[PDB]
């Protein structure tokens, strides 16, 4: 016959989301500049509207999709509209997100708006996906500020690579001090202890590490210049459609706000762009102008792998 | 009851199903609004439609319980199309008052009071809709901007009655087939600008209309009729389009079911307008979709301007030929203006022997079911029954109107013209491979005149169409060339079924067939691939428009990324030559006035013209309108032939080229000179639409005169079974420079016309 | 309990998976916010006790003969035993990172748990007689999602949903042997939620989404951004990897996740979590599409947005957030669990 519902059976109590009101205007996204006030009531709905993929156009995807749903992230790397075409962002790791403003990737330089770049509010970057990225019906207030509320109410996970002691390893320990050392100065946009829960490994603050993408011609030109060397060296297509990250890219700007170590082992594909496939990428001064994302040119591979075991840990 | 999805409780829907909420929402009906028009030809010119004034005809209100009819329209001339608001308690309608002013738009309350104008325009309009944008729920929105560089602040309230979709038709224009209408989609502030204030910043830009506190603004720019707007469930403008460019489906055209954003950003197929598809040249109108099994139900009329005909319906869901059905469906009358309900019943407009009325739908017996009301002296249609609309979701608009684009950064309205400097509206489109298509090898002008692949397609083409406006009657004659290709759709203006053209510019393609290009807004286009001879491989016959400041993407040159198919997953050269720069709205470059070539006539590159003028990083071209290159026959192309060819062809050496601009009368009638009426002559066993012995339109690479001139295989089409002679042989590659021959090239590529210069010129053509 | 990732308290208990005894007389509910089991009786549909576990179980699979339940705990980085008859947890054995899926072999004398941890790639093993972790199996690439063995019990398939990449592949495991025989990759896939066999072992579907990650973030049209695929892979060597549409043109089934295969292989039931949604589709009519198509037709027939139609035998109203879904071993019942709405779907299938 035909598949049909017959029962439903109710294990748990009944719970229905927020309803959808009255949708609000980009002017009135723009408006809402800082966080209102934490409301662990909200927190549901939020992962709910978080979820539901019923809201948009016609069901294509939800937040969940990219930001993956345990609420970490996919590794996706996409090409927005708010910040120039040809220019790749990778999908934003949004566990502890309100502990460290401003939002999104790019920073103050180059970003007087603080929308796109530089974000004051988490409100600014939800509230504008309905019109910049899903192309849907824009939010209601009460279901940006329950979606804000769940975003605000992620934790870190913690790092798995530790002793079950709770202490760190030798390993581990062996990369601390290199980490630390002040000749590689890790510590000075990356502040923080192991043992501190309350650590942000970041100095929330806009630096110019020399990741950023340019042009054959140099800054705002065309076309973009390929950024990995191994790649570049490996005979890689720049154009190539099987590549899990771009080798290639346009920035609008040189500098960026620097992302939490916490947790980056669960990141996949590091820095903006996702222009770092592996940990170790983000140190041997491949996808990055030399020594200035650190000073590591001295250093040598059992110190590397040290470093990365110890940013495993964090 | 849940339909598109799942609801929060079992047997009820959610708030983003809209056939759902539609279901819950919609309530007991009682009353119905129809309307009666006088039997005649001139009381009911359904014959005519989309343009339909049925002069003498009225809105009426009937009740199915107490069967008492009132006439709420007793003060206007004419009344017709009601549809009415969300509550129900009110409607818009098009109609003549007694008083004139034209067919224009109104809207009045359900009881008869409260009459309010809509519309002041110079033409007639029809079909309004209500469409709720920035208004979900009753009340005052707050309108908000920024302080031009300041924060964002609050600047007044505005009454939320959303925003109103009607097709409208200006004065003394023509369109593809001469008809003296052409209708395109506006979208109207009922606020006067401040609907359109609440939610971008800026008030409407269009036309304003302050004595009725309304403006308008045009979203549709087709050069033919684009008709009938509805409500998708997605929150999108469902309507009728005629496509008839140039010589197209068999020099015919087809009424296209498609959809398109409220501000006209993204016009797209649904069914009806490519081939293989099911109802051919039938006319389709009137369309609107079922709540129960999301069915589009149209009226599928026998001739294309009918607004009278049986009933088909095909998956809104997926719209194509598997789920095609003829509802009615067989005997023996005619059907029209369908109205389906969200409790799955329909109202249809019914005539067993030639006299239309209200009549429940039976879907199980597949015809007209129960009558509701029928008056023998009326003829009675649009059933618009009374009950509660859901509203669909509103979509962000990046556009302001005429001019005015918003930014994707701050979304700050912005004026491209008044303020930023440039001479005209301006957009971008992409297509990630210009050489993916769906199309095969073929002798027609929208399919491939040969194999391409990465690397062959040199640059595009792109075409701007010019309205057909003719305000002197004895300089015009339509059917000058019915001897020649175009047969009835020809003119004095063109001998083929292509209306007026000119060139918007040239465009280079990148090796991985890749192409992306800054151009003119709000102005009907489309485009051609080139190889390196600088030839239309496969040419797009549509009318395509972009908004200002807006981007259109495609993956291929008709692949199904717009119409049956997913998007493919390409890496583009194009992409990074789109946006790179801080400064600007676009990095892209502006299309060129001409190409440059080699020795032999191989494309070299891109030139650029004298129309060149810091919001962009590349020279601005081609924005200037009156200085829109495009390629006459008689100012450009004539003179060449008298000077190389004339004088050793004459009418002992077909073709005739000879007697320079004077005209020659056929049938009656003197429109063209001697070469233009030998170049454009039929050949028997071809099809015209194809081309004729030496001119094949909007193929050049196609044309036996072009074969000829370069003295090679150009295409895998050949033109007859003989076409280079085997004694007497004389190769005409060198009689030329590769300015003339190209410019030969240009002008059959553009349809091979006559008159390419819009409206009565000095040039020599048809006199009386 | 807590909201998943968050300090935050919830009374709601939040089901995030479902299973049934092989005599298909017991629901088995994993409950993530309530840190428990629901246990419920088929015959009356009613709740007849709830098994206090470890934190954010996400998974759970019983034994052949029904005396016990192996539940994953994903938060606690563990796995807990449960007595079906006791209504208690037995034990508590310690895998490796987010066990998000367990199965156990034909002879019920092993477990098998995949370790979902974004940088953690391992198959646990455990010995139901010991009732503890023999060894690991460590996959070709990070983030297992969840295992299914095959009828025969040699073989082993493990979704590999690894972060960063847009090519995610599938691993073949010898059960005798314990390592890596092949690996598969969908290209073009991410979020693979789900891996299940066909009755006869000749074919694994595998739900996922296709995005388009190369192009620009313009329309919500014609699947521009995301698309939803099911994958039938073919078990053979060699065998042909088919990629299928779960979208209409104008109707998509946003994030696909859990899977019911029909005893006989009739019927493939699709848990729609996006569009709260199960999608029920024919399975002769794919296979019958997979055999008679070469891979690249069937590649070809990917981005077909109304080839659905074809196959698909219908979609059911469900409750919000239907992220698993299970048959009765007769095929006549498939049961959706409901995170959001808190409850479970019962449907009638197409089996009479
Ligand atoms: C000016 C550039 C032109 C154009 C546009 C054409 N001609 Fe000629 N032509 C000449 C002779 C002796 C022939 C017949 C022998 C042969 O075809 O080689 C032609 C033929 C043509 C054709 C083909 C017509 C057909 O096959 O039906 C065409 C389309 C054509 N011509 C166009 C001679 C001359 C000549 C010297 C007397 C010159 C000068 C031209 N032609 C010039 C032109
Ligand atoms: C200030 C100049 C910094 C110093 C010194 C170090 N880091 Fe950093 N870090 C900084 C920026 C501006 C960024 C982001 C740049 C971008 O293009 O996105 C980063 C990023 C990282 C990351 C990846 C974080 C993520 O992708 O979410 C890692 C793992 C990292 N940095 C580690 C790291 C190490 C090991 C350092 C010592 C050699 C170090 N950082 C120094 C800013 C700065
Ligand atoms: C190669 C020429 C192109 C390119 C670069 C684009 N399109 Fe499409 N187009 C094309 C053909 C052969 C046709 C059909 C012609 C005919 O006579 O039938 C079309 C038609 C359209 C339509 C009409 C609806 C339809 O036929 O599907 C639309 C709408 C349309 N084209 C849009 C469009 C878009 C968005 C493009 C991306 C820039 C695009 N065209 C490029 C061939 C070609
Ligand atoms: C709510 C909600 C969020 N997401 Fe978004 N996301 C995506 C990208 C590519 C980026 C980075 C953009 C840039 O760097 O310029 C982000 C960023 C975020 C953030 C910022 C986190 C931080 O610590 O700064 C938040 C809080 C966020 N996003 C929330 C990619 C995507 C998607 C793929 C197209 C989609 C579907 C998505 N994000 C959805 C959503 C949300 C639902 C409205
Ligand atoms: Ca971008
Ligand atoms: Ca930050
Ligand atoms: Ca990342
Ligand atoms: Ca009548
Ligand atoms: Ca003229
Ligand atoms: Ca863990
Ligand atoms: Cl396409
Ligand atoms: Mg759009
Ligand atoms: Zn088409």
């Amino acid at each position: 016959g035909q598949p049909r519902v017959i029962s439903t059976i109710q294990t748990g109590a009944t719970w229905e989301p927020l309803g959808r009101e009255e949708p609000l205007t980009v002017p009135e996204v723009h408006f809402r500049v800082k966080h209102s006030p934490f409301k662990s009531e909200l927190v549901r709905y939020g992962q709910f509207q978080f979820n539901d993929a019923a809201w948009s156009l016609q069901g294509s995807y939800s937040c969940a999709s990219c930001h993956y749903e345990r609420g970490q992230t996919t590794g996706l790397i996409w090409d927005l509209g708010d910040e120039g075409w040809g220019s790749w962002k990778n999908t934003k790791y949004i566990r502890g997100g309100r502990y460290l403003p401003p939002f999104r990737h790019e920073g103050f330089t180059g970003h007087p708006d603080e929308i796109v770049g530089a974000t004051s509010s988490l409100d600014r970057v939800c509230g504008r996906d309905p019109g910049f990225v899903f192309r849907s019906e824009n939010f209601s207030p009460m279901r940006l500020e329950a979606l804000i509320c769940y975003i605000r109410a992620l934790e870190f996970t913690g790092s798995p690579f530790r002793n079950a002691d709770g202490s760190l390893t030798e390993a581990q320990k062996r990369g601390q001090k290199i980490f630390e050392d002040p000749k590689v100065g890790c510590l000075e946009c990356h502040p923080g202890d192991p043992m501190d829960p309350r650590a942000l490994f970041s100095d929330a603050q806009t630096h110019d590490v020399g990741t950023g993408r340019v042009g054959v011609n140099g800054f705002r030109s065309t076309p973009g210049k390929v950024f990995n060397i191994s790649a570049l060296e490996a005979g890689e297509d720049p154009y190539g459609v099987e590549s899990n990250t771009p080798i290639i890219g346009l920035d609008l700007v040189k500098e960026f706000d620097t992302p939490t170590l916490r947790d980056i082992y669960a990141s996949g594909t590091y820095f903006h762009d996702g222009g770092a496939r592996t940990l170790m990428d983000t140190i041997n001064n491949t996808v990055n102008d030399k020594d200035m994302h650190g000073r590591t040119s001295h250093l040598k591979q059992q110190e590397l792998q040290d470093l990365v075991e110890y940013l495993k840990a964090l | 009851e849940p339909v598109m999805t799942g609801g929060p409780v079992q047997g009820k829907a959610l708030w983003t199903d809209y056939s759902g909420m539609s279901k819950e929402v919609q309530g007991p009906v009682s009353q119905i609004l129809f309307t009666q028009s006088p039997r005649t030809a001139k009381g009911d010119p359904y014959q005519n439609y989309p343009h339909y004034i049925p002069e003498g005809s009225r809105i009426v209100l009937f009740d199915l319980n107490t069967k008492e009819l009132k006439v709420l329209t007793n003060d206007f001339a004419t009344a017709f199309d009601p549809c009415t608001y969300w509550d129900g308690k009110k409607f818009a309608f098009a109609g003549v008052h007694k008083k004139g002013g034209g067919c224009q738009i109104w809207e009045m309350n359900i009881d008869g009071s409260g009459l309010r104008q809509m519309t002041d325009l110079k033409g007639t309009c029809r079909s309004p809709i209500y469409y709720a944008a920035g208004s979900i729920e009753e009340g005052e929105g707050r309108i908000i901007w920024r302080d031009r560089e300041g924060d964002w602040k609050e600047h007044g309230m505005v009454e939320k009655t959303g925003m109103i979709i009607f097709s409208g038709s200006p004065e003394g224009v023509m369109d593809e087939f001469h008809n003296p209408y052409a209708y395109n989609l506006y979208r109207l502030d009922t606020q006067g600008g401040k609907i359109i204030q609440r939610i971008t910043g800026h008030v409407l830009s269009g036309i304003e209309f302050p004595h009725l506190n309304t403006t308008i603004d045009q979203i549709t720019y087709n050069l033919s009729s684009n008709f009938d707007p509805w409500l998708t469930p997605d929150g999108n403008i469902l309507f009728s389009s005629v496509q008839a460019n140039g010589s197209r489906a068999g020099g015919e055209g087809r009424v296209m079911i498609c959809v398109d954003n409220w501000d006209g950003a993204y016009p797209r197929p649904i069914y009806g307008n490519c081939d293989g598809e099911i109802g051919g040249t039938s006319g389709r109108s009137q369309a609107k979709i079922t709540f129960g099994d999301r069915k589009i139900v149209y009226v599928e009329s026998p001739y294309m301007n009918w607004g009278v005909g049986q009933l088909a319906a095909v998956s809104w869901d997926a719209p194509f030929n598997k789920t095609y059905e003829k509802l009615t469906g067989k005997d023996g009358g005619l059907y029209r203006s369908p109205y389906p309900l969200p409790d799955d019943r329909m109202l249809v407009s019914y005539a067993e022997r030639g006299d239309f009325g209200i009549y429940w739908f039976n879907f199980s017996k597949c015809a007209a079911g129960d009558k509701v009301y029928d008056d023998p002296n009326w003829n009675d249609h649009q059933p618009a029954p009374v009950y509660v609309k859901y509203k669909p979701r509103w979509i962000n608009t990046f556009t302001a109107g005429k001019n005015f684009g918003v930014t994707v950064v701050t979304y700050q309205p912005f004026d491209q013209v008044k303020v930023e400097g440039y001479p005209h509206s301006w957009g971008t489109w992409i297509c990630f491979d210009t050489t993916l298509s769906d199309q095969p090898v073929g002798p027609y002008p929208h399919q491939k005149a040969k194999n391409v692949s990465h690397g062959d397609i040199k640059a595009v083409r792109i075409i701007q169409g010019y309205q057909c406006v003719e305000p002197d009657s004895t300089r015009f004659r339509v059917g000058a060339g019915a001897h020649l290709l175009g047969g009835e759709r020809s003119s004095s203006n063109s001998g083929t079924a292509f209306q007026q053209r000119g060139i918007i510019g040239y465009q280079y393609v990148e090796s991985d067939g890749s192409t992306v290009t800054s151009q003119l807004s709000d102005v009907p286009y489309y485009m051609q691939i080139l190889d390196d001879k600088g030839m239309s491989v496969q040419t797009a016959l549509t009318w395509a428009y972009l908004r200002p400041y807006h981007g259109r993407i495609c993956s291929g040159c008709h692949y199904g990324s717009y119409r049956g198919r997913a998007f493919k997953n390409i890496h583009a050269k194009a992409l990074y030559n789109w946006w790179y720069d801080d400064r600007s709205h676009y990095d892209s470059p502006f299309a060129f006035r001409y190409l440059k070539f080699d020795n032999d006539g191989n494309y070299k590159g891109v030139k650029h013209g004298e129309d060149v003028v810091g919001t962009t990083s590349q020279p601005v071209e081609g924005l200037t309108l009156d200085k829109q290159r495009t390629v006459d026959f008689r100012r450009d192309i004539q003179p060449i032939l008298d000077a190389k060819c004339a004088m050793c062809h004459d009418s002992n050496n077909p073709p005739n080229l000879g007697g320079g601009l004077e005209l020659v009368s056929v049938d009656g009638i003197a429109a063209y000179s001697r070469a233009y009426n030998s170049l454009l002559e039929p050949q028997r066993g071809k099809d015209p639409n194809i081309g004729g012995k030496y001119v094949n339109p909007s193929a050049a690479i196609n044309s036996l005169l072009v074969w000829r001139l370069y003295e090679a295989e150009l295409s895998a089409n050949a033109p007859r079974e003989k076409i280079f002679p085997i004694e007497g042989r004389l190769l005409h590659n060198k009689f030329l420079t590769q300015d003339e021959r190209y410019a030969i090239v240009e002008w059959i590529d553009l349809g091979a016309q006559w008159d390419n210069i819009p409206g009565p010129d000095f040039y020599p053509g048809y006199l009386v | 309990g807590y909201i998943q990732g968050t300090h935050v308290k919830t009374d709601l208990p939040g089901p995030f998976h479902i299973t049934m005894s092989p005599d298909g007389s017991t629901l088995f509910i994993s409950n993530q916010s309530g840190h428990s089991v629901t246990f419920v009786d088929a015959r009356t549909q009613k709740v007849t006790g709830e098994v206090a576990v470890r934190v954010q179980p996400e998974a759970s699979a019983v034994t052949p003969d029904g005396a016990f339940l192996y539940v994953c705990n994903a938060e606690s980085d563990s796995v807990s035993v449960v007595d079906i008859q006791r209504k208690q947890e037995i034990k508590e054995i310690k895998v490796g990172d987010w066990p998000s899926g367990i199965k156990i072999s034909p002879d019920g004398k092993t477990a098998y748990v995949a370790c979902s941890g974004c940088m953690w790639n391992a198959i646990d093993v455990i010995d139901t007689g010991r009732m503890e972790k023999v060894r690991s199996i460590y996959t070709s690439d990070y983030g297992p999602r969840m295992v299914e063995i095959s009828p025969d019990g040699k073989t082993l398939v493990a979704i590999l949903d690894t972060v960063g990449s847009i090519n995610r592949s599938v691993d073949f495991i010898d059960i005798a042997s314990g390592r890596v025989v092949e690996n598969r990759v969908i290209h073009e896939s991410s979020n693979l939620r789900d891996v299940v066999y066909t009755p006869d072992g000749k074919y694994i579907a595998v739900t996922h989404q296709t995005p388009k990650n190369w192009l620009p973030v313009c329309e919500a049209e014609n699947g521009q951004v995301f698309t939803n695929n099911v994958t039938i892979i073919e078990t053979k060597a060699g065998g042909k990897v088919a990629r299928l549409p779960l979208d209409d043109l104008n109707n998509y089934d946003g994030n696909p996740y859990g899977m019911a295969m029909d005893p006989k292989g009739k019927y493939l039931y699709i848990g729609v979590r996006g569009m709260h949604r199960v999608t029920i589709l024919d399975m002769d009519k794919v296979l019958g599409l997979v055999r008679s198509s070469t891979q690249e037709e069937l590649d070809y027939l990917r981005d077909d947005l109304g080839l659905v139609r074809d196959y698909l035998v219908a979609r059911v109203p469900t409750g919000l957030g239907p992220s698993s879904v299970c048959l009765s071993p007769d095929g006549k019942f498939c049961y959706a669990a409901n995170y959001f709405s808190n409850n479970v779907t019962v449907i009638r299938t197409a089996v009479d």
